[PDB]
Formats: structure tokens, sequence, C-alpha cells
């Protein structure tokens, strides 16, 4: 409806090259009556 | 020609009507994004 939320997790890992196989369940971070549409994502990274 | 602007006088000794008045408006609009500002929820001490 406008309101964009973020959900996400933190956890402990000791792996190579793939996803855990494993469950977890996103806890809900933040959530804003942002109104934007978004069609297109990047990410940001360090150099 | 005219340069556009002019100072307001204002000193001290000037009558009701002259004299500086300091200004607002509260202007906002409605229902056109999801709402961010409004007034207190008013809430009451709780009972069980
Ligand atoms: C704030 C804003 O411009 N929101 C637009 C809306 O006006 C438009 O109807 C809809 C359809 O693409 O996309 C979004």
């Amino acid at each position: 409806d406008g309101y964009f939320k973020i959900y996400s997790k933190h956890t402990p890992i000791n792996l190579v090259r793939d996803l855990p196989q494993g469950f977890s369940a996103l806890e809900p971070l933040v959530d804003l009556p942002i109104g934007i549409n978004i069609t297109r994502f990047q990410t940001l990274l360090a150099l | 020609c005219y340069f556009p602007l002019q100072s307001y006088g204002f000193q001290p000794t000037y009558g009701v009507g002259y004299q500086p008045y300091r200004v607002v408006v509260l202007s906002f609009e409605l229902l056109h994004a999801p709402a961010t500002v409004c007034g207190p929820k008013k809430s009451t001490n709780l009972v069980k």
C-alpha cells in the first residue's frame, strides 16, 4: 500500500560456497510509510 | 526603474496595525501518500 517493510536475520556460519542447509525465520527490523514505487534494486558494497 | 524590494520600517513607538507581526502558516495536505504527522492519541490510566 506504500508502507515498505524490511524483515531480516543475522546468524553464524563456517561455509565455503553455498547457502546453509537448515531453517531460519526473519524478524521484522524496519517498517516505513515511504509511498514510493520500487521497480529495480542494486546492492551497495565497499570497494 | 525600481529595485524590487524595500525595508519595512519597524520601531517600538508604532501603533496597532503598523507594528511588526511574527507569522507562520501550518501549511499541509492529506491522503496522496500514507499518513505520518498526526495529533496526540490521548491515552488513559490502565485497569484490570
